């Protein structure tokens, strides 16, 4: 079952992918998704990436302390207090980001579809 | 239009949406875009960036928020 799996998923044709979990396989090619920041909605299967964690050297978009999203590369991960943190490099410098602060642009997520797309 | 810039907005429900904005867009225009996309009436919207309130009649540029096209600010509804 995909139910209970962690994923990264988008809910619009050109949108960003956000981390969450599948809570149900529902009708019409869709899955109910609970996103980590609390938003719940149905999403199309084509818009789900079953990668958890996002692998090393993936290009991602991450929210810095200064409240800007920008691109970086995954360099590591850590599990602590039941939470996952990613080490992401931007402009040669690594910082640690909560899972929910790491998202994928349309282009970045499309790069992972062949290996991690659902179905 | 062609010189528009991507921003993110986190709503009270925990959903983050994207918007394209102009440097000349006022905060009221941003609130209208949020209404148009997400259905939240402007009268419910209070926007902040990095913990500072964004006033009516200002643009994001009047707060030095917009950078290059490589860095996208997250605004937060409060």
């Amino acid at each position: 079952s995909f139910v209970g799996l962690r994923v990264v998923a988008k809910w619009s044709s050109n949108g960003y992918f956000y981390s969450g979990k599948i809570t149900r396989d529902v009708g019409a090619g869709k899955y109910k998704l609970l996103f980590d920041d609390g938003y719940e909605c149905d999403v199309l299967g084509k818009d789900i990436l079953l990668c958890d964690p996002i692998p090393l050297d993936t290009e991602v978009t991450a929210l810095s302390e200064d409240e800007y999203f920008s691109a970086g590369v995954v360099k590591g991960h850590r599990k602590e207090s039941g939470e996952l943190y990613y080490s992401i490099e931007k402009e040669g410098q690594r910082k640690w980001y909560k899972r929910m602060a790491v998202i994928l642009s349309l282009e970045q997520g499309n790069r992972l579809r062949e290996q991690y797309g659902l179905g | 239009g062609p010189g528009s810039m991507l921003i993110f907005v986190k709503t009270l429900t925990g959903k983050t949406i994207t918007l394209e904005v102009e440097p000349s867009d006022t905060i009221e225009n941003v609130k209208a875009k949020i209404q148009d996309k997400e259905g939240i009436p402007p009268d419910q919207q209070r926007l902040a960036f990095a913990g500072k309130s964004l006033e009516d009649g200002r643009t994001l540029s009047d707060y030095n928020i917009l950078k290059d096209s490589k860095h996208h600010p997250l605004l937060r509804l409060r």
